């Protein structure tokens, strides 16, 4: 639906789509897109409103410029930033390991005070990484993505408590800027304010309000409505301005002579000079509507105006006295409440703009303080612009922000669905924002205001729930970082079809219909009466007249990962997480075949997840091949697609690409041309449909576990590959410099016969464990070989060498043919670190079947790994001779209150077996509603269940009496939805009929080939004696306390004691154990250890006498 | 160099770095490894795989 | 410790001078190489008839029986 | 369970009989005033404000009410009675009782079996010392913990020599104030 060569997915769906779903990736793009200030934002944002648009870099110059020094006799300005074109295009930036960057060129112009002169320079401020198309970043070639930040909007938040002592209601209130000052007006136990601005342990509203130039009967008339504030000035025992101005200064400093400066320039310099504290201008937004200040008005400015201050001030007395409006003069009236924090109101989302934004302007913070201290120790009317500005502080902050920084990671890429939604999450954790061990398990839970804007299932299982969430569908970032939905306002109740983005602060205030309301025909609500979300967050009933804005359709709620469940509503919230977290698992297969039964998400979101090579202009096929294709269009200029072959991913999937057209084919902008890594026709495919039965078969798939049938092995149905990459890196040292070549010190002729004549491998050559990649020698240095050494190189006739046979070996367990070798040298301009001659990497491809260990999950968040793979020939047969391909355990299903697993059990079976509604008189009660066109299905066909509006319990019953018989008719699946198995191993049939279906399962990236391990004797640390591995080392398993504990309570000491000191530390423990198993000798009774005669070391260094009686 | 406290001899003793609380945290040994398990129903009670 | 084990075992097969002569030469036993007459020193001999009887003993460990258990050490 | 053997004072504290004999029972403002007259009799025992939130507990004849004859150490209130009044008032062997009952039923609730050896062989080591209230003769600081064992051994060393009077208290102590004073003196400088 609206895609050029979509397939054909009938629909279970009732209702329709007012709307379609947005630019999924849009967060990124479109969210960047404001800091260089394309032309196209330029035009979005000037379109909707938004009066005057600025740049994301204009509105740091803007701020910048003029540099003035304080001699005032000269001054810079910049203007003007630009970027060129790029230099490399990506691809190739991903293979010479450059970062893929653009030039930016800002116009500087220096002005002098004296005479003045105009003279302009184009300066040259670096490097500035691009967003690709799909909306990441290249960093030395590794694909990179920026995450979006949940944080706290600056401005002004108030709140109540209650006290134990005298149990009463105390109001307080907080200014919160972005890089300035603090001041609660708190309202103690007792009287009277708790104005203790900037955390100076108090001070009264009267003196600040008086210190601001305010006379004593002013606040009288202002502020006593509210009297309570007539004790603050009476206790205040300060009168006038300066009486009590020092009085600040002094909880100020404090302990300095009072002054005129200590008086007026701090109150000016704290809150009313824009350089040192200046709320950004979403603080002056929330707080203008707060309060009922300038709101109607083009306002821009970062000063906290005096008149705020007061306003708020009253404020606090107003909350703390009983009311719900509040006014100010010539302001709009305001309803008074406490603000909550996590409200998703006031809480905003910095994205990928802001980010480098606020990196820029640290940087310009450091580029800036360089050259007004160059500016008057330098020769006058002899510097240039360029002369003073110094950019490698910029370009410096920058590549520290993309490297370093815990909001840059790694494109989590095994399939296209995991890096879409690595993308649009939203981690409250991370820099400028709270921890992960000091935040309450308050900003965990689900707010009655994020439906809508973040989605409750979606979310890692870790000590992570509810730090890290990800946008929902339909939702859209607000101009300022609120996070918006649409909605669709009803008048009168008349549903009309005006879409308006709600952000969430107006939507409380007003009153939101459901979604699935029956509408008739035009917009009026059938029944008198509705569901509701009112202002609080409660789900209330109210008639069909207020009732003014209505969901644009039902899994708004619902994130992307979540959208593609297939019977969602019949899952608990356990369940459907674990499924929504295990589907960014998965891998891509070979064949990559679409799922049977699914919903609409699928088409929507692998053309955008990027990964599928889509017809950019109409046109017509010219030339095709599994290298590339070209397409002509239809004015003149044709166009050449380079589809990927077998690349290498980021956690060493594969990122094979292949067309799916032909050489005559028309193509329409927008249709999908070339597969991606889990795509099928254009659409997410992430595993692959077996029949599976719901039997539990003799214990071999007990407590989660699975049996598989040979048929997965044999017909390649879950072969997947790997790709892995080793390197090694030639330097120089002490002695001199290593060198990668084909000699080698003592070796045989047999471990040489597949290196080219200069070391490295050839491709093609089937490597195994232990062999040789890439041949290394260093230097051995100088030594002096005993007798029993010297002379056996003079029998051998073999003088000995000065180099170290320290090559490159392939790990333990691992295989497969070698793809490609890269090679980049010091000497052929190859740049890389320092001190590095020679740098090789080899890929290694592997096959991998299906093999019991691997782990397999369907989509309802089903797991288990597979414990038993019968012959094809003793599996549960339907009649006809079919064997079941997996057999599914049934003690999983009910305590685990997954029930959805089953339905699309049964469905499974129907769209396989294809249906057609016996209605040739008269639709039948149970079908007479859902589609037309769906009463009857060819045998194999595709369907659709959107999430919450899908197929009814009461209409798979109906599609499970048309199960159109194989070949001869044979109804195999009886109404119930269950066959009758024979038993494949015994020959007997079962005695009673059990369930059988099509599943549509997945292999996820937990393979056994990564887990095992083992660890005979390897490297040990050279400070802690302790074992110690890393990539080719074993690493050696830690036996913790609780097991020491356990061993204590067995009462085995000489195991403890073991596993204590020859195993761990006791250095010559594990040679003299060694020696003995080798020789055959008893192993020597664990005496004590060495790490005791340096404990009394340890002490007699303290002066302590430490002996042993 | 950084404005941080050497350790002193002191260091040696206190802490969870000292010699007292060393045998006490455990620690990795040899001779050892790990993986994924499965079910092995045709196995007595005193055997694994 | 095994390759001093070997050593030892495979010399033990010699002649009953040849044995010191190399250790002698190698210094294995004492732990102090000697010169090409040092050895003949005790022997009564001079620079030749040393060392054509180490030549002569080299010339017989090479045989791949000799050789054979040793050359996995190296 | 973690409050039973910290040997914490429970927040829903609940006020414990003193002294055997009648109750007399006044309300008041907001909480309660509850008088014990001793059985003997003579000093009674009064207890100022029993929160209107913590009603009364019951005894065996009914919900307990005013006038009723209540015995040494019968519970007064619902809720949790802290050990170290129990000990106080009804002596060792019934705090024991207290602790083991305390925290068996808060495992059968769910349950769980844990034969009762388990929870002695905890709760041994935290009646094992003494608080010092009079020096006396030796040497015994006041206010600090000795253990039982050598508090009486050392006594034991009362060869007339000057009559040393050494009177301490058993003292209930929780598993961590327990553990900081061990006897090896490694074994605590590992904490």
């Amino acid at each position: 639906n609206s895609v050029p060569g979509a397939p054909n997915r009938v629909s279970f769906a009732k209702l329709r789509e007012p709307l379609e779903v947005p630019g999924l990736l849009d967060v990124q793009t479109d969210s960047f897109e404001w800091l260089i200030g394309s032309p196209r934002w330029r035009e979005s944002a000037a379109e909707r409103g938004d009066v005057n648009p600025v740049g994301g870099l204009e509105e740091v110059l803007y701020e910048l410029s003029p540099i003035e020094d304080f001699s005032g006799s000269m001054s810079l300005s910049f203007s003007d930033p630009r970027f060129d074109d790029v230099k490399a295009p990506v691809d190739e930036c991903k293979d010479k390991d450059m970062t893929y960057a653009a030039p930016l060129f800002v116009t500087a112009e220096f002005i002098n005070n004296n005479t003045g002169e105009i003279k302009s320079q184009t300066v040259f401020m670096g490097d500035f990484p691009m967003m690709t198309e799909k909306g990441t970043f290249i960093i030395n070639g590794t694909e990179r993505v920026v995450v979006s930040q949940l944080v706290r909007s600056p401005g002004v938040y108030f709140d109540e408590t209650i006290d134990k002592s005298t149990d009463k209601t105390l109001h307080s209130v907080k200014v919160i800027p972005s890089r300035g000052a603090w001041l609660e007006f708190d309202v103690d136990k007792r009287d009277t304010v708790g104005v203790r601005i900037d955390r100076k342990r108090r001070q009264p509203v009267t003196v600040l309000l008086k210190a601001l130039g305010w006379t004593s009967e002013q606040i009288v008339e202002r502020f006593g409505f509210s009297e309570i504030m007539r004790s603050t000035l009476e206790k205040d025992n300060t009168v006038g301005t300066d009486e009590a101005l020092l009085d600040i200064y002094r909880k100020l400093r404090p302990g300095e002579p009072p002054t005129k400066e200590s008086a007026q320039t701090l109150l000016e310099n704290l809150f009313f000079k824009e350089k040192r504290y200046d709320l950004a201008r979403v603080g002056r937004y929330k707080v203008n509507k707060k309060l009922g200040l300038h709101v109607g008005e083009p306002i821009t400015s970062s000063t906290l105006t005096e008149e705020d201050v007061v306003a708020t001030i009253e404020y606090l007395v107003r909350l703390h006295e009983g009311q719900t409006t509040m006014t100010v003069p010539g302001g709009v009236e305001v309803p008074v409440e406490t603000d909550d924090i996590d409200h998703f109101g006031n809480r905003r989302l910095r994205t990928v703009g802001e980010l480098i934004q606020n990196q820029i302007r640290v940087g310009m913070s450091r580029m800036e303080r360089v050259v007004r201290e160059r500016m008057t120790t330098q020769d006058v009317e002899a510097i240039t612009p360029q002369t003073l500005i110094n950019i490698r502080p910029v370009v410096a902050a920058i590549k520290e922000f993309f490297g370093t920084s815990q909001l840059s990671q790694f494109m989590d890429q095994n399939n296209p669905l995991s890096g879409l939604t690595h993308k649009r999450r939203l981690s409250a954790l991370g820099p400028g924002g709270l921890s992960r061990e000091r935040a309450g398990l308050e900003v965990r839970d689900v707010h009655p205001s994020h439906y809508g804007r973040m989605c409750p299932i979606e979310t890692p299982e870790g000590p992570n729930i509810g730090l890290i969430g990800s946008l929902s569908v339909y939702a859209r970032v607000n101009p300022f970082g609120f996070i918006e939905t649409p909605y669709r306002k009803v008048v009168d109740g008349v549903v009309s079809d005006e879409i308006v983005y709600l952000t969430a602060d107006e939507e409380d205030r007003h009153v939101v219909a459901q979604a699935n309301s029956p509408i008739d025909a035009d917009g009026r609500f059938v029944e008198p009466r509705v569901l509701v979300r009112r202002k609080a967050g409660e789900v209330e009933y109210v008639p069909s007249s207020e009732v003014d804005y209505m969901d644009v359709s039902p899994r708004q709620m619902v994130s992307v990962a979540t959208a593609m469940i297939p019977f969602l509503e019949h899952d608990d919230a356990n369940r459907a997480l674990m499924g929504a977290n295990m589907q960014r698992q998965a891998v891509p297969l070979v064949r990559s075949e679409a799922p049977l039964v699914g919903t609409g998400m699928e088409l929507r979101a692998a053309i955008d997840a990027g990964d599928v090579v889509v017809a950019e202009e109409s046109g017509v096929i010219e030339e095709v091949s599994a290298d590339y294709i070209t397409v002509m269009h239809d004015n003149g200029t044709r166009r050449t697609y380079r589809m990927r072959k077998f690349a290498r991913s980021n956690h060493g999937t594969c990122a094979n690409q292949c067309p799916i057209v032909d050489a005559g084919d028309r193509v329409e902008a927008g249709q999908v041309i070339a597969d991606g890594p889990c795509t099928d026709d254009g659409e997410m495919a992430l595993g692959k449909n077996l029949l599976v039965a719901i039997m539990p078969w003799e214990g071999h798939n007990y407590e989660d576990a699975i049996i598989l049938s040979n048929r997965l092995v044999e017909e390649d149905v879950l072969t997947s590959i790997h790709i892995e990459e080793h390197e090694i890196d030639a330097r120089d040292t002490k002695l001199g410099a290593e060198e990668i070549t084909r000699d080698i010190p003592n070796i045989s002729d047999e471990v040489l016969a597949d290196l080219d004549e200069r070391g490295i491998v050839r491709i093609g050559a089937e490597v195994r464990d232990g062999d040789i990649l890439v041949g290394k020698v260093t230097p051995k240095g100088e030594t002096e070989l005993t007798p029993e050494e010297r002379l056996l190189r003079a029998i051998f006739g073999e003088k000995a060498r000065e180099v170290r046979d320290t090559s490159l070996k392939v790990p333990h367990g691992e295989s497969g043919k070698v793809i490609g070798i890269r090679v980049f040298s010091r000497e052929d301009e190859d740049e890389l670190p320092a001190g590095v001659n020679e740098l090789v990497r080899v890929y290694v491809a592997q096959k991998r079947k299906i093999s019991d260990g691997d782990k397999l999950a369907g989509r309802h968040g089903n797991k288990g790994v597979i414990g038993k793979i019968l012959p094809v020939e003793d599996m549960p047969f339907l009649a006809d001779g079919t064997p079941v391909d997996i057999i599914l355990n049934t003690h999983g299903v009910p305590r685990r209150m997954n029930i959805g697993q089953i339905l699309e059990t049964h469905l499974g079976w129907c769209a396989h077996s294809g249906w057609k509604v016996d209605a040739a008189k008269g639709v039948p009660d149970w079908a007479a509603r859902l589609p037309d066109e769906l009463l009857e299905a060819q045998p194999n066909a595709i369907v659709s269940t959107p999430v919450f509006d899908g197929a009814q319990e009461a209409e798979l019953q109906g599609l499970l009496s048309c199960t159109l018989p194989n070949r001869d008719g044979d109804v195999l699946v009886d109404a119930d939805g269950k066959a009758m198995l024979f038993d494949g191993r015994s020959g007997e049939p079962f005695p009673y009929p059990v369930t059988v279906g099509y599943m549509y399962i997945m292999k996820l990236h937990h393979l056994v080939d990564d887990k095992i391990h083992a660890r005979s004797t390897g490297p040990y640390s050279m400070i802690t004696q302790q074992p110690l591995g890393g990539k080719a080392q074993f690493g050696g398993q830690r036996f913790g306390e609780m097991e020491c504990w356990a061993m204590q309570a067995y009462g085995a000491a000489y195991t403890l004691q073991e596993l204590l000191t020859i195993k761990s530390d006791d250095t010559v423990g594990r040679v003299k154990v060694y020696e003995a198993i080798v020789k055959g000798e008893n192993i020597p009774e664990p005496g004590i250890p060495e790490s005791f005669k340096v404990l009394l070391k340890e002490l007699q260094s303290l002066c302590l006498n430490v002996e042993v009686l | 160099p950084g404005n941080r406290p050497l350790k002193s001899l002191s260091d040696l003793l206190k802490g969870k770095q000292g010699r007292f609380r060393q045998n006490l945290l455990g620690k990795r040994v040899d001779y050892s490894g790990r993986s994924v398990i499965v079910v092995g129903p045709q196995l007595k009670l005193h055997q694994c795989g | 410790t095994l390759l001093q084990d070997q050593l030892q075992s495979v010399l033990d097969t010699l002649s009953e001078r040849e044995a010191g002569v190399v250790r002698l030469r190698f210094g294995l036993t004492d732990g102090q190489p000697r010169t090409l007459d040092e050895i003949g020193q005790v022997y009564g001999v001079t620079r030749e008839r040393i060392r054509q009887i180490e030549s002569k003993t080299m010339s017989k460990l090479r045989h791949p029986s000799r050789s054979q258990v040793l050359r996995d050490y190296l | 369970v973690q409050e039973l053997f910290e040997a914490r004072v429970p927040r829903g504290k609940a006020p414990i009989a003193d002294v055997t004999g009648r109750v007399r029972l006044e309300d008041g403002e907001r909480f309660y005033k509850i008088t014990i007259v001793p059985d003997d009799g003579g000093e009674e025992v009064v207890y100022d404000k029993i929160s209107k939130r913590q009603r009364l507990r019951v005894f065996k004849e009914r919900v307990l009410s005013d006038g009723d004859h209540v015995e040494v150490g019968q519970q007064l209130m619902e809720g949790s009675a802290d050990p170290h009044e129990v000990l106080r008032v009804q002596g060792p062997r019934e705090v024991q009782i207290h602790l083991v009952r305390e925290v068996q039923e808060v495992y059968r609730a769910q349950g769980v079996s844990i034969h009762d050896k388990h929870i002695e062989v905890i709760v041994r080591q935290m009646l094992r010392r003494v608080t010092i209230i009079d020096s006396g003769s030796t040497e015994f600081l006041p206010g600090s913990l000795i253990d039982r064992a050598e508090f009486e051994a050392e006594n034991r060393r009362v060869v007339a020599e000057g009559g040393e009077p050494a009177a301490g208290r058993p003292v209930l102590m929780g598993i961590t104030k327990a553990s900081l004073a061990t006897d090896s003196w490694l074994s605590a400088a590992s904490f």
